[PDB]
DNA sequence: TAAGCAATTCGTAATCATGGTCATAGCT
DNA sequence: AGCTATGACCATGATTACGAATTGC
């Protein structure tokens, strides 16, 4: 409305509109002669892309149906016909399908959606249960492919290009399960996924969507087509990839978000056919990796064959602070809890990057790289108090009015660089 | 009103030529018995501790304890102006933000003024313990050794035993082994060995340690197990400059 | 056929190494009085006045009166090719645009035939004033005082009273306030009429004090609001004067 | 095995200092006569040759004529870790990947053992057979380094001419032709510039390399140059009666 | 009064390794 | 006082680090 959050998104709106006009001023200064060499180059590379468009594999994505709500619903039998909401009065993680139509979505505050539905319940989650109900599903997913790639706790890219051929010579009770025998599932590529959904159904007391595609980005959106408890399928043939690549908004694809949406509402893009019809425009306008992503999201291309940790953070928000001792003392708890969580995987980090947020919402990530590997609650804090010092005393007569501080260990080392691990001196001092 | 007359000016020039490359700012504690310095650098790997007590000053007086933060490159740019003979008269009032150096040639009486700052260096050091190997060796040789393995790698292996002590380094161009065998008046190598100890350190701090080379000619390396290496130089009749360094693995 | 043979060859070397930093091209006026130069720097503040008389040139012969334009960087890179114990023979003709140099060694002669140029000359005179204060100090001590003062700021305030000559500065750290009191070719002599306190800029005095190896001692010559003379006297050849103007 | 002790521990700190920016990889033919080296540089015009023969060594034993591929830049970074008056011993096994250097001070309390990882290459043994010359000029070393560092400020090419009465080093440029003229010496230490000749010489050479070739100037106190027609310039240094170091560079056009 | 993690993108800019130059000093 | 050594100071690509912005779940 007219909030501080409204003020900072107003400034961000000014900035994105300024970049809109800075793009339109570089859009007018091209001609019909500047649409020649770039178009020929990007379609020569698209000939090099589409000729070896190999899609003999069958990649399956398996989402869930309101995962953080559904795993509560397998553990809350009282209100199965009710709309549930996880989170609290600041932010929602995900709400269920009895409330999606009413507007109760993700990335929405706990006060925006709650004034829309007076009859609702909002209960904070239990983050330990989902880590087990993920692994229970992963037990079923490991059988159909050992190299499955769980992105989050629920999404799961699986490759069933090999399991299907080694299923043809099977009997009619190996391919038949029991309700918790029940209906026999066939040998087709739809049927293996029907089997997977049935096992995840009557082994977790829940439901799970799915999606079959020749590629990964197609699977991510086919998993959204027939969405609650449903599925979809595309056939591996170069004609049939084109009939679904049309008539799609770019509010649906992942990797094209909200601001790259508005920077393409300018050039007249809604469908991916229009997004294909601007080869020499988008190749000259946008950056290198972004026009790469646009030219490969145009023909529907991507990952034809499937494939450690690189950061670990703790951030924390709070009310308004205006003192000098409270920031220095509250950086220590965030150094300590992160030092607890850094040793459970036994990783030696060598960078601390604090990150502060004003009461009028500006990010300030102040980084510092050391040469001593950092593990413990006192070998971090003497790298972050010298950044809280540099950015408290650079406002020389005035305090910092922050609302969020957060530390971030990074640059975890290789096997070539974990045999020479230099140590800090603060282990030895007293 | 801190006031300190040093009739050998090159001692202070040599100290702040040693400390400006490794650390870059310091917080000197000046109290009624001498000047103390305690500073670990940015990466929190090494520590440097320094005491010059109030007896080798040709005159010293101080009435209340002062804490004086000093940019060491600013002070090493001011103290580049004295010759090798200037009677150096550091004065400083208590609650003023300027340190008045007054040089005096042996009548060219310069008078420089520096700005201080507010620095809060950490008020903790290594507690008093006992050490296992104490080598004492010519400091020109120690500087030659710490500058003669950085051409190989950034890891030194100091392996200490009874007949001598060995420095080895292994890097991408090969490896090297320098062996010190014990002696037969200041080329004297005395090894107070107890337990034969083998450790490994970073040469990018051992090369910055050897910039106090003309502050002595005898250096004591004092080692133990699971304990930082100590390199110690003694500023004659004045005090000491110690360097603690953490080991690898 | 102009010929100027100098027997202490290090003289011109220290001169031109004191001039190649400041001014780029300059005019050499060649006459029976000797070798003359007045030029300005490329920022129009400092005024270089080199005067060489004909008494101590070991052999002089100048019939007409010539003017030779030289770029001092190329002339000085030729004047880094002789030892500190050589005999210079500068030569010129009216039939050529080539300033010849010969370095004689007591059996390695060194011939050079440097290009001249043609500049648009400026003969500006200096009205001679009666100076308020003239000080004489050894050359190395002034070189040290300016070169150590340059690390502190750029605004040198030279003060003078009969008891003492008092250099000050300032900067981002604090004022390096050098003194020198009233005091054997290495003394400090102060001829004072009225006390002076006048501003200058150090970044050209640093270009000036590279004539320190010419003489053992320098003389500063000052008046109120008149540009000062910094004079380095070659013994029995002439002098080299630098003029600097005060600021504000 | 191969082990070679040499009492002058400064000669390898200077022979392997005149050869670190010029070349970067070479073939040390370690055989029964002594250490050799032959290498055209990274521009393939200047021919380094080097020989430390056997009889100048303190002690020396090998029978397997081995051929070590030696990286001179890393070897100079290791030999710059020795004292000047040390004593240097080389150690190699037969099928060895590495080579060991022994630096013993005459104080004898400190001993150094470095170990250098080798490589393997093949170099052209482009043999330089017996020739006869036209003019020989035998001169000081600081003088030749001074002459070339003078003329490299003027131009970047040098005419060298040798006649019965001496030599002219003539260097034109964009700013006027420098010229330095040297004559002989009759009845006089190091100052003697003895210039002998059968027929006069005017050749011409570059000066990007004669600021590299006279980097060998602490190795001796007299350099010699030799010249004729349709034969390259021979820049010869002698070492402390152990052998020699030649550089070869060809005329221009 | 508007989260909590992680991952990635580009353009800015800090530090480092590099050779060149200069000054002062041990050796001649 | 020149020759040479050599350590301080300085230009300077250049890799590496910093930081805001953007996307996901
Ligand atoms: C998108 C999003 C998800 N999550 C959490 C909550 C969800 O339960 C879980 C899964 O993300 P998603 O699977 O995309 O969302 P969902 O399964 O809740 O809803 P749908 O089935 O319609 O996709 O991850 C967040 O915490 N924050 C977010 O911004």
């Amino acid at each position: 409305k007219g909030s501080r959050f409204y003020g900072n998104e107003l400034k961000k709106e000014k900035q994105v509109n300024q970049r809109i006009e800075n793009m339109m001023q570089q859009k007018a200064q091209i001609t019909s002669q500047q649409l020649r060499k770039a178009q020929l180059q990007v379609d020569r590379f698209a000939m090099e892309l589409e000729q070896s468009r190999n899609l003999s594999n069958t990649i399956v994505h398996i989402d869930m149906d309101a995962f953080y709500a559904a795993v509560e619903m397998r553990d809350n039998p009282e209100l199965k016909d009710k709309p549930i909401a996880v989170g609290s009065m600041s932010m929602l993680s995900t709400s269920n399908y009895h409330a999606r139509r009413f507007g109760v979505r993700a990335a929405m505050p706990g006060f925006i959606a709650k004034r829309l539905c007076p009859q609702l319940i909002i209960v904070p989650p239990n983050f330990d249960k989902y880590r087990a109900v993920s692994k229970e599903v992963k037990e079923i997913l490991a059988d159909y492919d050992p190299n499955f790639m769980a992105m989050s706790l629920d999404e799961a890219y699986l490759n069933i290009t090999k399991h299907l051929e080694e299923r043809q010579n099977w009997p009619e009770d190996k391919r038949r399960y029991f309700i918790k025998n029940s209906v026999v599932f066939g040998t087709s590529a739809q049927e293996v996924v029907k089997e997977i959904r049935f096992r995840i159904e009557q082994k977790t007391t829940l439901t799970a969507s799915a999606g079959i595609a020749p590629n990964t980005m197609l699977a991510k959106v086919c998993s959204d087509k027939n969405k609650p408890n449903g599925q979809y399928q595309i056939l591996p043939n170069r004609q049939a990839v084109m009939d679904f690549i049309k008539d799609l908004p770019i509010r649906k694809v992942s990797g094209i978000g909200k601001v790259t949406e508005k920077m393409l509402k300018a050039l007249g893009i809604i469908t991916c056919t229009e997004l294909y019809q601007q080869r020499a425009l988008l190749s000259l306008l946008f950056s290198e990796t972004s026009w790469h992503y646009f030219l490969h999201i145009s023909l529907g291309l991507g990952s034809t064959h499937l494939t450690e940790r690189k950061s670990m953070s703790v951030e924390r928000t709070f009310s308004e602070i205006n003192k000098a001792e409270e920031q220095y003392s509250l950086c220590q708890e965030l150094c300590s809890e992160l030092a607890q969580d850094l040793q459970k995987e036994r990783l030696k980090g060598r960078t601390v990057t604090i990150k502060l947020k004003n009461v009028n919402f500006e990010v300030k990530t102040r980084a510092s790289t050391v040469s001593s590997v950092v593990s413990t609650a006192e070998e971090i804090f003497a790298i972050a108090k010298e950044l809280l010092k540099t950015e408290i005393d650079a406002d020389f007569p005035h305090p910092l009015r922050l609302r969020l501080m957060g530390v971030r260990i990074s640059s975890f080392p290789n096997e070539e660089d974990r045999k020479h691990q230099q140590r800090s001196i603060i282990g030895f001092l007293q | 009103m801190f006031e300190a007359r040093l009739v050998q000016g090159s001692i202070l020039k040599k100290v702040l030529e040693a400390l400006k490359d490794l650390i870059n700012e310091a917080c000197w504690d000046i109290s009624s018995s001498g000047v103390n310095l305690q500073s670990m650098d940015s990466s929190h790997v090494s520590l440097v501790q320094l005491t010059l007590r109030s007896e080798g000053f040709d005159t010293y007086r101080c009435d209340r304890n002062l804490a004086m933060g000093v940019n060491l490159t600013s002070m090493s740019k001011i103290l580049k102006c004295a010759g090798n003979e200037d009677i150096i008269t550091l004065r400083a009032e208590d609650n003023a933000d300027t340190l008045a150096l007054v040089f005096e040639a042996p009548e060219k009486v310069s008078d420089y003024e520096m700005k201080l700052m507010d620095l809060d260096v950490e008020q903790l050091g290594i507690p008093e313990q006992e050490y296992s190997c104490v080598v004492k060796m010519p400091s020109g040789e120690f500087a030659r050794i710490c500058r003669d393995l950085s051409h190989i790698g950034d890891a030194v292996v100091i392996s200490c035993a009874k007949d001598g002590v060995k420095f080895s380094a292994s890097g991408e161009l090969g490896n090297g082994n320098i062996k010190l065998s014990q002696t037969s008046e200041e080329e004297a190598v005395t090894i107070e060995m107890n337990e034969p100890v083998q450790l490994t350190f970073a040469l990018r701090y051992l090369n910055f340690f050897t910039k106090a080379t003309p502050l002595s000619s005898t250096v004591t390396l004092s080692m133990s197990a699971d304990v930082p290496l100590v390199v110690e130089y003694k500023i004659a009749d004045m005090g000491h400059l110690k360097y603690y360094l953490a080991p690898k693995i």
